[PDB]
């Protein structure tokens, strides 16, 4: 059934599972035409497919050529997502294939279900969580590879850097959803806090700064303050 | 015109014959139904006065044999049987007619309702959905489940309707996932019509039989089947024009005949609103849309 606050520790057990987020697959800018009508221009997108236990991120880059000559793109984008997730599962060794795929938006259920008919033992699940994965394009190392792509491409990342050497996957996922919720509510101020100390560097093979446990517990507090604020700045409280 | 005699009526019961029904009191001198129109299947059905639980009944075609009803006090129901002695039967019927102990099938001459509801329904196809090959007639009741229902528990007593499932490999061609899910024409025309039913008449016959079992016995699995077969047509972009015209007629007479007080349980809102207002065939069911809108605007 659906994934929510009550069954949250299931994410960190030893059954392989993937989150699939389709938010950033079909991305457009909206602009005026010479005749004063409105048009869209697509830009490169990505499927965000994440193992929450290990941090492994399968970033399938969606090049704008895939939309050329196609109709009803928002609907096609969901089926293209499902086709690409299905191709990813088929490419994995059997012992690495997931036992569950959790989709962050309910409109992905039927497209994924139909594409995964060959895998009747893989559970396709929705969630009641409001997960902030759309904010993955705030990370310049991910945004940069998406925008630079000239053809369809899959790029593999570990979104937890080396954190699992020191913390659990529950704590790592909690930190990630805190970094991303902050980037999604106020991208600028979050970055200005995260990068406040220029002696704490983002290693070439990492996405986030080289924070020690003591800055990491702190900055999480700074990830907290920003989110409550913006929530006041929004609702006036 | 043919006859189905009754040995007796030992328990109070409401007896239906097709869309007609009448009340019979305990040990009332009732000996059957005469003047049944030849050329159609028929259903004779029962609801006991004490136990409104379990409507049950028998599909038959008087061209296939001489049938009669006899109450069984051990199993507690009215059973259909075949009389193989033709002269015994004629003599039984002629005596009951002489004593005027039979109700007359009460068909009005202008009335084509029963023809319209059973146009494509054949006994031979009924007997393959309801497997009991030692009898020429078929028993159905409110509680019988369908083959597909059993996949999600006694097989001998199942309704073996054609399994339809829109999220299945049969329905979805590898590599046409989106195309086949959003436009079911492949599954309708190639898989079901050409492959399984062979022609649209057999498809419509199962659709009509499923509706009639839903209406007369409240058979829930039959209602599911009727709606699935409707939805498979309406969700196909490519349907022979003659099929769409006949479907509008078929559904029109089903909605016309449905008891007003049963629409809440027997009509699936999602299917009907999708079919009449969202589907490819939204503009192809004019008679059905008009009677639905004047008789069940609440559902829509
Ligand atoms: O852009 C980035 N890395 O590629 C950062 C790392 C910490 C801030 C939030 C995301 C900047």
């Amino acid at each position: 059934g659906a994934m929510n606050s009550s069954n949250y520790a299931e994410l960190f057990n030893n059954d392989i599972k993937l989150f699939v987020d389709d938010t950033n697959v079909y991305r457009v800018t909206v602009h005026k035409t010479f005749e004063g009508n409105v048009a869209t221009k697509a830009i490169n997108g990505c499927i965000f497919t994440l193992n929450p236990k290990t941090g492994h991120l399968f970033l399938k880059i969606i090049h704008t050529s895939v939309w050329a000559g196609q109709k009803r793109l928002s609907q096609l984008a969901k089926w293209k997502t499902a086709e690409e997730v299905s191709a990813l599962v088929r490419s994995l060794p059997k012992e690495e294939q997931p036992k569950q795929i959790i989709v962050t938006r309910k409109a992905m259920l039927d497209p994924l279900e139909v594409h995964m008919l060959d895998f009747p033992n893989i559970a396709i699940r929705p969630t009641e969580l409001r997960l902030p994965f759309s904010a993955a394009m705030s990370i310049d190392k991910l945004s940069d590879v998406v925008m630079k792509a000239t053809e369809p491409q899959m790029v593999l990342f570990n979104i937890y850097d080396d954190w699992l050497d020191r913390i659990s996957s529950y704590t790592a996922f909690s930190r990630l959803t805190l970094l991303l919720r902050a980037l999604k509510t106020n991208e600028e101020s979050a970055k200005m806090i995260l990068l406040s100390d220029p002696t704490i560097t983002i290693k070439s093979y990492h996405l986030w700064p080289s924070f020690t446990d003591e800055q990491w517990i702190t900055i999480e507090s700074q990830m907290r303050d920003l989110i409550l604020t913006e929530y006041g700045r929004k609702y006036n409280v | 015109m043919n006859t189905v005699p009754f040995t007796s009526a030992p328990i109070e019961v409401t007896i239906g014959i097709d869309q007609y029904s009448f009340n019979v009191k305990e040990n009332q001198p009732f000996h059957g139904i005469k003047d049944i129109p030849i050329g159609h299947v028929h259903v004779i059905h029962f609801q006991h006065a004490d136990n409104s639980s379990m409507r049950y009944g028998y599909w038959f075609d008087c061209r296939m044999g001489n049938f009669y009803i006899q109450y069984d006090p051990k199993d507690g129901l009215y059973k259909m049987m075949e009389e193989r002695d033709g002269a015994k039967f004629e003599n039984i019927v002629h005596n009951f007619k002489e004593r005027q102990m039979m109700v007359s099938y009460p068909k009005i001459d202008e009335d084509d309702t029963w023809y319209n509801l059973t146009e494509f329904v054949q006994m031979d196809k009924i007997r393959k959905i309801v497997r009991k090959d030692e009898n020429q007639f078929s028993y159905v009741d409110s509680s019988m489940t369908t083959v597909q229902e059993n996949e999600l528990s006694d097989p001998a007593h199942s309704l073996n309707y054609t399994v339809i499932n829109f999220k299945s490999r049969e329905a979805i061609r590898p590599g046409h996932e989106m195309e086949d899910f959003l436009d079911k024409s492949y599954y309708l025309n190639t898989v079901m019509l050409q492959g399984i039913f062979k022609n649209s008449s057999n498809y419509f016959g199962e659709l009509q039989f499923a509706f009639l079992n839903a209406m007369f016995f409240g058979n829930y699995g039959s209602s599911l089947q009727w709606h699935a077969m409707i939805e498979l047509i309406c969700s196909s972009a490519t349907v022979p024009k003659h099929m769409l015209d006949k479907l509008d007629e078929i559904l029109y007479y089903q909605i016309k005949t449905l008891p007003e007080q049963y629409s809440d349980i027997l009509l699936n809102e999602r299917v009907w609103n999708i079919c009449l207002y969202s589907s490819f065939q939204k503009n192809s069911l004019h008679n059905t849309e008009k009677i639905m809108e004047n008789k069940y605007p609440e559902l829509l």
